RNA sequence: GUAACGGGGCUAAACCAUGCACCGAAGCUGCGGCAGCGACGCUUAUGCGUUGUUGGGUAGGGGAGCGUUCUGUAAGCCUGCGAAGGUGUGCUGUGAGGCAUGCUGGAGGUAUCAGAAGUGCGAAUGCUGACAUAAGUAACGAUAAAGCGGGUGAAAAGCCC
RNA sequence: CCCGGCGAGGGGAGUGAAAAAGAACCUGAAACCGUGUACGUACAAGCAGUGGGAGCACGCUUAGGCGUGUGACUGCGUACC
């Protein structure tokens, strides 16, 4: 899997996209 | 928009309390051939209200 | 052996007429809530409603002391935006004087289902006549 | 454990607990935390302690009527039927024969019997003099045991 | 020597689930919840073996005060009258006489009234 | 006399078939067949075959007198579900449980 | 006619022929015990106490059974502080049978 | 939202002074039971009718035990007239536990006293498998669009014409 | 052999010691999900228990106020790590 999604976390949800691949 | 505690099987059966099917029980009898049919519908042989209709 | 428990299906109840004319409100209401609970009977069980039926009449002629007739305020909240509503003692007397005795007694009774079934044995009246003459209420001097 | 030493999922950011190896002992197929090695379970017995134990057990074989001493106990031909009849004569069911000089015909005539054992006076051990019901010593075997232990 | 756990673990779980019968939901079906429920019932049993004596004492005193006021004396004056007469009957038996034998209780009230003055 | 018919491993969820099996419990079997004939569910088609097979197993094996029979005991149990993969968005794999049933109809004239 | 006596620090109200579960006495299972400390004998006309013992009354009872009651469970639990005790307890009792009230 | 006695209510059911009553704890006492330490009556493989006192407890120290698998005892003892395991019931120990049987099971278990441990799980966003919950809910993947007659068939909106 | 679509699945018959061994096959635990029965529940507020406790159901002994199941009502009681 690999789509990212937060402004800046390691893995949260968020509709943005530079922080986030679980 | 997600749950914080799993609902019980009591609450699950209470939600399904209104999911029950109303049985029909109102089948009409054709007067010509004596066949059971739905009320206001044709028969499996195809009569309706006594007189002959479609086919089959 | 075990301590006696009054069975709730063979409790013998009586009927009483109390005239609330000129008596103090809470000083009458605590003897009301005493006899409604059954504290005057030697067979008293706390989880059973062993008390009596009580008929209160002339409840618009009840007396309070001090300056409480123009200054004792009853508050109820309706459950809304503004909600808080506010009536004094003599407004309650002019409006529905049964609720004065009933609020006093319901406050002096326990909470829960059994306390409500104790409150159900209270028949308050703003007049001198009642309707339970079939029940033969022997007169109570409170 | 046969397997690779790479990290299964990266340190931060999945929903999983952190792991470092498929060979972790708290994971399936790849366990034992304190796995056994082949080891030697032998204990040291002092010479005087071993001989004091043999003297105590052989004294109890005397005092509990579990010791028989005969002049000679042998057999003419190596067949177990002769020793079977011979030990049924002497009322001996579960028996430890002990002989001074090590015999061959007596070693073959009792090799098949499990109730019977045959030892030299040199080859005594503490756990067999307690195990068998009766102990039949030769008089030469009593002389050799009394030499070896004193 | 490798020791499998399943039989003794199953016995130790079945004891706790057997002590959890009657309970609601996972409290009677699930070992994690039922263990906490069984320990909580144990704490309640410990606390309420003490609470029982207090509650029955309350009930006995309420019935003694009821029947004494049925006879015309309060509780405190009546217990004063039974101390000033050297009467050692406890409050359980006085509540039992107040329920079942009102004439014997009237006799005890007359005794305590005569001793009270 | 009880007479049992089963549809084991029926490809329908147990919750769907119980909603039709609760229509015809305690009914006479002649009335239950018409209830299942004019019911617009797929489970009615599944449970009508089991009811008809119970009628026939009664008639052929021991039985009596089809006018007498009642549907005394009807129940649906959960069967072995099939495990399937459903791809979703962003490389996530869901599983599909393809749930099966066991349908049991006991017919008995007394 | 009933009677109030006192055996194990507790008091008992009893009639002619009841079985009373007392605390354990050092009396064998056939001896008839006599409680001479009786607090009230009652009837239609009743002998109460003045001084705390009825001087001219005595109760006699046949000792029926020695035994132990229900096993009770003591649970001491201290949450978040790493402590619990489980303990069992059965209490000894003596079932006596009141054979005689002597007014 | 009454909201500065907990509440009802109170002109005492408020405050001060004098008392006597009474309620009130797991405190003290009464009855029964267990255990730890120090010591007297009878007396030793010392048991106690005894009797002084003690017995909340985290980190931690000390003492005593239960259960599980495997080894000796044991080519012994139980067991197809029913073992292990599973599921109830009863009895019993202060506890871990133990004993006996109903049913299921269908071939192995193991007294006592010693020995050795992969020896006891509820947590580690533990690991594997199974099954829930949300829920019969979202969705069924381009808004290019279908309608009828006949055929086949157990059954046709979708197949063939 | 019968139901069903020359189905799947089942009911008999038969093999067997056993189909409470039918191949989705020894034993068959728990979570989970049902059917039937007994009791409770639609004016009542909260870690769901505990202490008391009526009524009901079912075994009792040949009354004895006790067992088993449910638990109206009531005092106390804000999980575990």
């Amino acid at each position: 899997t690999c789509a990212r999604c937060d402004s800046x976390s390691r893995c949260g949800a968020x509709g943005k996209x530079s922080g986030x691949a679980s | 928009a997600v749950q914080q505690n799993k609902p019980t099987r009591s609450k699950r059966g209470m939600r399904r309390s209104h999911d029950a099917l109303t049985a029909v029980t109102s089948l009409s009898v054709d007067k010509t051939s004596g066949e059971k049919h739905l009320r206001h519908h044709i028969t499996a042989d195809g009569y309706y209200r006594g007189r002959k209709v479609i086919a089959k | 052996m075990k301590t006696f428990t009054a069975k709730p299906e063979t409790v013998k109840r009586d009927w009483y007429v109390v005239d609330a004319t000129g008596k103090t409100l809470g000083r009458l209401a605590t003897e009301l809530a005493r006899r409604l609970r059954g504290k005057h009977k030697a067979e008293y069980t706390p989880h059973v409603d062993t008390g009596d039926y009580i008929i209160v009449l002339n409840a618009d002629k009840v007396a309070v002391t001090g300056n409480k007739r123009t200054d004792k305020v009853y508050y109820h909240h309706t459950g809304h935006i503004g909600g808080i509503k506010q009536a004094t003692f003599e407004e309650m007397i002019a409006r529905r004087p049964e609720r004065v005795i009933e609020i006093a007694v319901k406050g002096m009774l326990p909470k829960g289902p059994l306390g409500r079934a104790m409150f159900r044995k209270l028949k308050v009246y703003a007049g001198n006549e009642h309707n339970h003459a079939a029940q033969q209420p022997q007169v109570l001097d409170i | 454990v046969t397997g690779s030493g790479k990290k299964p999922w990266r340190q931060k950011g999945t929903g999983r607990a952190r792991s470092g190896s498929i060979k972790s002992p708290i994971w399936r197929s790849g366990g034992v935390t304190f796995a056994a090695r082949p080891q030697d379970h032998s204990q040291k017995v002092n010479k005087k302690m071993y001989r004091g134990a043999l003297k105590s057990i052989l004294s109890e074989l005397v005092r509990q009527d579990r010791l028989i001493v005969v002049e000679k106990f042998s057999v003419e031909a190596p067949k177990t039927k002769l020793l079977a009849q011979k030990l049924k004569d002497m009322a001996l069911e579960d028996v430890l024969i002990i002989t001074g000089e090590l015999d061959e015909n007596l070693f073959l005539a009792a090799r098949n019997l499990h109730k019977v054992d045959v030892r030299d006076a040199t080859g005594i051990d503490p756990v067999s003099l307690i195990a068998f019901d009766k102990v039949v010593m030769t008089a030469d075997a009593v002389k050799q045991v009394e030499e070896m232990l004193a | 020597a490798r020791v499998k756990r399943g039989v003794i673990a199953r016995a130790r779980h079945k004891k706790i689930l057997k002590q959890a019968k009657g309970y609601y939901g996972a409290r009677s079906r699930v070992y994690r919840v039922a263990f906490q429920a069984v320990i909580k019932a144990g704490q309640y049993a410990y606390r309420d073996r003490r609470q029982r004596k207090r509650q029955f004492r309350q009930l006995w005193i309420a019935r003694i005060n009821a029947a004494a006021r049925q006879n015309g004396i309060s509780y405190s004056k009546f217990i004063n009258g039974l101390k000033k007469a050297s009467v050692e009957i406890d409050r359980k038996i006085l509540a039992d006489i107040a329920v079942f034998d009102k004439v014997a209780f009237t006799a005890l009230v007359e005794k305590a009234k005569a001793a009270l003055a | 006399m009880e007479t049992i018919a089963k549809h084991r491993h029926a490809r329908s969820s147990a919750q769907k078939v119980r909603l039709v099996a609760d229509l015809i419990r305690g009914k006479k079997v002649s009335q239950a067949l018409d209830i299942l004939t004019y019911t617009n569910k797929k489970a009615a088609v599944l449970v009508k075959k089991v009811l008809e097979s119970a009628i026939a197993n009664a008639e052929h094996n021991d039985g009596a007198d089809i006018d007498d029979l009642k549907v005394t005991k009807i129940f649906v149990d959960e069967g072995p579900s099939m495990k399937r993969i459903m791809p979703r968005a962003k490389g996530r794999a869901d599983r599909i449980l393809k749930r099966t049933s066991h349908i049991t109809v006991v017919v008995s004239d007394r | 006619m009933y009677a109030v006596f006192q055996s194990g620090g507790k008091q008992h109200r009893v009639s002619e022929g009841q079985t009373v579960r007392l605390e354990k006495l050092d009396i064998a299972t056939g001896e008839t015990v006599e409680f001479a400390e009786v607090l009230m004998i009652a009837n239609g006309e009743e002998v109460k106490i003045g001084v705390p013992f009825v001087d001219g009354g005595v109760i006699k009872a046949e000792v029926v059974a020695h035994g132990r009651g229900e096993k009770v469970k003591i649970v001491k639990f201290r949450r978040r502080k790493h402590y619990r005790k489980q303990q069992g307890h059965r209490q000894w009792f003596t079932d006596v049978k009141i054979t005689g009230i002597s007014a």
